């Protein structure tokens, strides 16, 4: 716990009310190093899943050679580290994807370049 | 009997200073409590040096006439066309908005820490330490300053230091221990910073110099490294002297050795980057260097402090493992977001990655060697790869999350929690801890990926940002160095 | 004709040049690399009056020639370059 | 050359070549985006320009005449200190101090070496000063002062182990005279007194305008004349160095207040109400040593030159 | 009634000396008089400068300290490296050889000279000026110290100096100003040396330097400025003051003039090939050197003496024509000789050769081109010339009589007399001149090449001349640079 | 440490500095010091001297196999030397300036000004004998170690007679009225006619070895100590006490020169017993005259007893190079 | 002549009797500044002037294109400047070609290269 001189307590900078009507969302893609950390995502959170692979996801990782082979979508999906089968019609917010979770997205038989992990 | 060295040194600090009568002694000092240290005995203070004023003014100036007249004839001989590839002045722009505003820094929490301690001689130490830190910053400034006039990225450091995504990474560093109270100050940066941790920083950027052409830089490393001495006997006896003024101030000390160290480490890895990358001529591989000044150097330090029930650092093992990859996974980071970067990135030469293997034989080749075969290709084919995309930073030390575990350096160390119904993200198990143990205190970081998202950085777009806000001139200080105005006039210099 | 005073190509003689040209509006000032050539026709002149207020301190003359060869009579009291 | 000076120096200035003064000592400080709240202080953030109620557009209309930076600084104390040395060596070796009677030597231990406590609480202070004031030509100006502060009690020190040949026994003394003896009890309490002010401009005023503004005229001026009459002349060589940095601090003093002063009518009633509560506690600190010595017109002839100087920023003194 | 500063200052200097009583005068200063030179009146000299020890020792204290600095920095990072190539370095061979000598003899000379002279003013300005030269002397040393560790030719500087054949330039040079006396030092050194001349001989060295990237020389240069200025008012005041003092003294010093004039040319003939061929990177040439700082300045102040009844040096003509001549002439010289000097020849760049047709736009192309044509063409043949038989030298300046007639460059200048049943041989009527006035001096003139065939330099080949006495190290320190160890050096960077 | 990049070089020294100390490197004052000078093939005789050449070790009758073997044990080479002597200056700087402003001399009687006047600033004018004597020795001196010896003695000759013209100056404020009666006692007053001939004599002295022993050792051998050891602390007895001050750069340059002076008769003294004769013989000549010349300033202030002890402290002095002179 | 302070009258260095019985002798070759300056040569006084031709003059010219069809001995000379006939069997100094005597040979049609006496 903080030793402070006082009662050593601040609202979060980073609340979800200080962006403006959107959310953030991680996005980790394992085995595309390329892309050096999972991705930060300013996303709307009436957004649908597919929505968000078509628009913003499949573009962000355009340009990883397997990026065009990969479905997203029907690969094995993780929300905040717990196993998830996302619902594509269902908006992010109606299926708790909320404000800073982080989607881990691996695509099995697309293990990036060079038996590295790239 | 005529005073004794010690004792006459004494009586010219100590003595100076008195019990008060009018005033409370915990109101003239309010801050030595609410830390959970506690000090017995000031009178058993031990100086870590023992110059007097005179002395001081007289060494010093010495020292900056020669300093200076070094620093004039460089300028006058435009010594900065003798250095080895105008690549290297990417190390200096780093430098120069990355390092030199952690020595004005250091400066203001020295001259503070020298009004907050009660022993008299803490105070001199802490105030000989804060003019020192300014003269660094300031000849920092000087030393640089022919190098501005001729390069880019340099132009607008302390603008930067407060703005810039990546010199978040040094500003939080040094926010935190400003923040903190006057002993985990003096731990943090005393110790951890400026003891355990100096060569890492020190040895790569004025070696680095020396082996690339550099006077200007050399010159100020070889004036400093007497001022340096004296920080490092500083940091070393204050926390003995901690450690031995009670029981209770061992786990205290240990939790902040523990937090420092890595901290200091995840700040280190720029300096990685910067020694492996962006010096042509190489003084020695990150690895080499690790093992030298922490490995072996942190390892007797660490042996003469287990008498007082200290441990070596937590997560040690874990820095010591990530020599094999930290400076590679940070040059490639930087590699694709330098769009928004105020130095140059580039494809090392065959000759560097050669040099790589042969420092790094069980991992350049294996992880490495492949990045920058493609990356090589993409560019060749007008595709040079920049990530448009902002990455996840950790809540902590704040550098991109892309490290990697122990023994797996192709999964990604992520951690995450939820903190009063929020969530945050760490790039290690090192950052993690560190966050549980004080929530308060990070849930406040200004990390720069989510301002700039906020609206809170001047742009609704990366490069306006970069423009507007950072300063950056895109086309100029920004992008690859090949085919960087840097390039051009260094092309033509030759 | 010409007299003339090369300088440092310095942080110093930066001051010291701007003095020599904001009391002799008709010399010319040229540059070779690590060097100052202030030229100018019969005379130049520092005046200490000049040097003294551009550097926020007293500021004597035999201290200029850490700094400056020369060219014609020499009149010191003031430091002039005289034919 | 792309570039005369970095950013920063070329909007305040222009884009030319700029001093070493300019590039060492403007817009170098961390300013914004602050990462963390002080855990020691709840009203501030790190680097706040609002620790001082004084407010200013710029601070960096605060700048020194004297044109130091840190180099420049050391330069010109390095000459004095040689300068101080000279004289120490020489009253040391022709028994200047040590022939004294016993009786000068305890005036010069009872008058004049317990300053050395007050140069201590002036150095804290200034410490205090550097480490809250927000810009580089301000903070720097203190840290400078303030290392001075020590470094002239480290002479008043050193006349005293030049008296008891470096034993310490007549700083034990001196000591006591400061810690006891009812004529430097109103200075001691003012000193502790000093410590406890929050407000680092407040405390500029007290320490290096009002304190100092008649302690240095009326010690190393008018007390020092007196020493003649006393038997003590010889001491006025150790106590050059101060006379000397006394006239150099008037420089960046006089300029830090008519910049403040002049900025805004609000700043000169923050001044005068914080000159109304401390000029006449300096002055009343120093009555007692001056009537031990020179005489009070001496203290009154100090007020005078204070009162004066303040009057060159639109405030006002008695 | 208070002092003004020149009252004070000649308190603090004149003040100190006195009328003899127990001596005569002229035993005191017994040197003042041989000469000619009437001296009415020694309190009518001007103090040319107004030093006293303590600001001389301050000032020039604070300018050793930063020039030490600066050499101990260009030595921790090897700034030997930072030069814009090694051919560059054979300048500063040249420059150790043959000037910083000169550096010594002058501190030699001045500390004479600042003895007997009666007057007490002109003594401590002589007295400085040799302290000064002293400075100039171990600066020098110490400047060009790490130089000589990397490079060859540095290594045996005053050793060569008394011995090599194209040093005895130089030596004899300043031989004949201390073997005169008093005031002909002082009109000769002071005068057409330090004042008149002072910049043909510095600045090409010293730009060249900073054209060059050689932190060391420059800085040097940059710090010896100040002595210079007061080396310069020495030399005028000195000449005004003579002049002045008695009309009987001007045709006097006229010859003076006109003799040290002429040999100060032949001197910078050294100078010239240097700034035109040694310098990579070039800086001015040697023909706008001469024009500048000859032919407008020395124009110039020659008419300020008109009121003394002086008129400009005799064969004046002679020396602005030959500037278009000088440094391709001494060059090929050089070249041809090089198995005997203690540094390095070569053909120039195609580009440096374009740069002088530019710069010798009606010489360069009819003359000189074709030699390295010529010389080029046999080098690539396995047939690099070497000039193996000796040159005449000039009696007076001991150059080879490698100079041409004005206005026929094709035929060289050439004189001759007989003196005393002996012939004596001339690269030039100014020369010519010099020995007719003063036989008696010349004819004791030690000329290298005739004391190698006396054999009396411990050789009976110039091969073993070369080795055992000049201390030239065959293979390393002679010969084109081309195949030199300092070219293989150079080139593995 | 710091780690640089450290190349090969050919060689460490010049060739003459390796002949004489190995291939090693070599110091600052050995470079600047050693075999810099011409020493053969010279080209003209001297037009001012039939008896010896440019450069010729002859113009003094001593001999020594090396000149070298006389060495500084200061090492001053010109920057050590300005470094030392700007430092020396500036502390006397920070003494004239205290007693001018704290009107230290201006207060004395005008009787303990005329001590000062008539005893002190005289001295300048022996000073000037100095300065002269030493620039002749630099001219004829062969060896740069010892030339470069005796161009910083005179010149130090110099600022020494222009720390004491200053004293008088102070005393008249500036007019150069004390300079001026001063002058006359040199001139006119009996007490300086043996000191005032005694320089005249040692301006003609044509063996510069002689001549340095003479001005160096012999006459500032007994008058450095007389006057700024032994007439200094008679001074205060006077109520002269506040002109200590102001001769501190002289007691500092005594005990300094002592060190390249004693150095040099050791050396030389010590070379042979040829050496030692002449050096003995040219001492019973010339030590007598000095003691003389300095009788008559001990006599009218501290008293002969003064004398007598910097006798004695001279005698020693020459004990130690095997020599003799009329002291204890 | 010299002013000096005695009578100042001294040896010539580069008397004859220095040179152990060999005598200097200068040749200049016109129109060939190959060569930069005329030769300094050493000779017996005994030798003919045939032989100074074939054994010293034409090894030093040897470098230069002109001297293999130079005919030196039946060019125009100069001895000290005056017209000159040489004898091809008489002994150098036997014809009057002393001690630091200068030869001047003018090679008629043979005038150096590129039309710059080269
Ligand atoms: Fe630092
Ligand atoms: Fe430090
Ligand atoms: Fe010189
Ligand atoms: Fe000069
Ligand atoms: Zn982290
Ligand atoms: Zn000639």
């Amino acid at each position: 716990s903080v030793n402070a001189l006082y009662d050593y307590k601040f609202e979060p900078k980073d609340k979800v009310e200080n962006f403006h009507g959107m959310q953030l969302l991680y996005v980790y893609w394992p085995d595309h190093l390329l892309f050096c950390a999972p991705f930060a995502l300013l996303v709307q959170p009436g957004m649908t899943f597919s929505a968000l692979v078509d628009e913003i996801l499949k573009p962000a990782t355009a340009a990883h050679p397997d990026s065009a082979k990969a479905d997203f979508l029907n690969a094995e999906w993780l929300l905040n580290d717990e196993p998830f089968t996302p619902k594509a019609d269902a908006s992010l917010k109606e299926q708790g994807i909320d404000h800073k979770s982080m989607l881990t997205v691996t695509t099995p038989g697309l293990k990036g370049m060079a038996n590295a992990g790239y | 009997k005529k005073l004794n060295l010690k004792d006459k040194y004494q009586y010219l600090t100590r003595d100076m200073a008195w019990e008060p009568t009018y005033q409370d002694k915990k109101d003239i000092f309010p801050e030595e409590d609410f830390e959970g240290i506690k000090i017995t005995d000031w009178s058993q203070w031990e100086d870590p040096f023992r110059l007097t004023m005179d002395a001081y003014w007289k060494y010093q100036a010495e020292k900056e006439k020669k300093l200076y007249a070094i620093f004039d004839a460089f300028a006058q001989n435009n010594g900065h066309q003798n250095i080895s590839d105008a690549r290297y002045v990417n190390a200096l722009k780093l430098f120069i908005s990355g390092i030199s505003p952690l020595e004005h820094a250091a400066f203001q929490g020295y001259s503070k820490v020298g009004r907050q301690f009660s022993g008299a001689g803490a105070r001199v130490a802490c105030q000989m330490q804060a003019i020192d830190e300014l003269r660094h910053s300031q000849t920092q400034q000087h030393a640089m300053s022919h190098y501005n006039k001729h390069f880019n990225g340099l132009h607008d450091g302390p603008h930067m230091h407060d703005r810039v995504w990546y010199l978040s990474v040094p500003k939080s560093f040094f926010d935190d221990a400003r923040s903190a109270g006057p002993f985990e100050f003096l731990t943090a940066i005393s110790f951890s910073f400026e003891y355990v941790l100096t060569n890492l920083l020190f040895v790569p950027f004025m070696s680095g110099a020396a082996y690339n052409g550099d006077m200007a830089t050399v010159t100020f490393g070889f004036s400093a490294q007497s001022d340096e001495a004296r920080h490092m006997t500083l940091g070393l006896e204050v926390i003995k002297f901690i450690l031995e003024q009670h029981e209770d101030n061992v786990p205290i000390v240990q939790r902040w050795i523990d937090k420092w160290f890595w901290r200091g480490f995840r700040l280190l890895s720029l300096v990685s980057m910067m020694m492996d990358y962006m010096l042509p001529n190489k003084v020695m591989s990150w690895s080499e260097a690790w093992e030298v000044y922490y490995e072996q150097n942190g390892g007797a330090l660490f042996k003469d402090l287990e008498r007082y029930g200290i441990r070596p650092p937590k997560y040690q093992d874990v820095a010591n493992d990530a020599k094999h990859h930290l400076s590679h996974q940070l040059w490639t980071t930087f590699y694709q977001y330098c769009q928004a970067t105020n130095f140059h990135t580039w494809i090392p030469e065959k000759e560097e990655m050669d040099w790589m293997s042969e420092k790094y034989p069980d991992t350049f080749d294996k992880y490495y060697r492949p990045r920058y075969e493609y990356l090589a290709k993409e560019a060749a084919a007008g595709r040079r790869f920049y990530n448009n995309t902002l990455p996840q930073l950790c809540q902590v030390c704040q550098i991109p999350t892309i490290f990697t575990e122990k023994d797996a350096p192709t999964m990604l160390s992520h951690r995450q929690i939820e903190h009063e119904g929020e969530r945050y993200h760490f790039c290690s198990d090192g950052c993690c801890d560190i966050f549980k143990h004080e929530p308060e205190k990070y849930i406040q970081a200004w990390l720069p990926v989510h301002q700039i998202y906020q609206g809170n950085c001047e742009g609704g777009d990366l490069e306006t940002v970069v423009q507007k806000y950072y300063h950056i001139n895109i086309g100029e200080d920004n992008f690859d160095y090949v085919g960087s105005p840097d390039q051009k006039h260094w092309l033509s210099i030759k | 004709q010409l007299v003339f005073i090369v300088f440092q190509d310095n942080d110093d003689s930066r001051y010291l040049a701007e003095a020599v040209m904001e009391d002799n509006p008709d010399a010319e000032m040229q540059h070779q690399p690590a060097m100052i050539r202030i030229q100018a026709e019969k005379r130049l002149v520092i005046n200490r009056e000049t040097m003294e207020e551009k550097l926020g301190r007293d500021w004597d003359v035999q201290e200029m020639l850490i700094n400056v060869s020369i060219a014609g009579n020499v009149d010191e009291d003031h430091f002039i370059l005289e034919w | 050359p792309i570039r005369h000076t970095y950013g920063h120096i070329a909007r305040r200035f222009g884009d030319k070549p700029a001093t070493r003064y300019q590039e060492a000592s403007y817009d170098i400080e961390a300013k914004t985006n602050f990462h963390y709240r002080p855990q020691w202080d709840s009203e501030h953030t790190l680097n706040d320009p609002t620790r001082t109620a004084i407010r200013m557009e710029d601070w960096c209309a605060v700048s020194d005449p004297r044109q130091f930076y840190y180099g420049a600084y050391v330069g010109n104390r390095a000459k004095m200190q040689e300068s101080a040395e000279t004289s120490f060596g020489f009253c040391e070796k022709r028994n200047l101090l040590t022939r004294l009677s016993e009786e000068t030597q305890k005036q010069l231990l009872r008058l004049l070496v317990p300053l050395r406590h007050v140069e201590l609480g002036a150095n804290m202070n200034n410490a205090k000063i550097a480490g809250d004031a927000t810009a580089t030509t301000v903070s720097q100006m203190h840290i400078y002062t303030g290392m001075d502060r020590l470094g002239i009690g480290q002479y008043l020190s050193r006349i005293a182990l030049m008296i008891d040949g470096s034993t310490g026994a007549a700083l034990d003394e001196s000591k006591a005279y400061w810690m006891d003896d009812e004529m430097w009890q109103p200075m001691r309490k003012l000193v502790e007194d000093t410590l406890v002010v929050d407000d680092w401009f407040e405390l500029t005023l007290v320490q290096n305008i009002l304190i100092d503004g008649m302690m240095y005229p009326l010690v190393y001026d008018k007390m020092d004349q007196w020493f003649e009459s006393q038997g003590a002349e010889d001491v006025s060589m150790l106590t050059e160095f101060m006379r000397d940095w006394y006239k150099e601090s008037l420089r960046w003093t006089n300029a830090m207040m008519k910049a403040v002063a002049g900025e805004s009518e609000t700043n000169r009633e923050l001044l005068q109400k914080w000159i109304d509560h401390w000029e006449p506690q300096a002055y009343e600190a120093l009555k007692p040593l001056a009537e031990a010595s020179v005489g009070i017109d001496g203290l009154n002839e100090a007020r005078a030159e204070l009162s004066a100087r303040l009057k060159k920023f639109e405030l006002q003194s008695r």
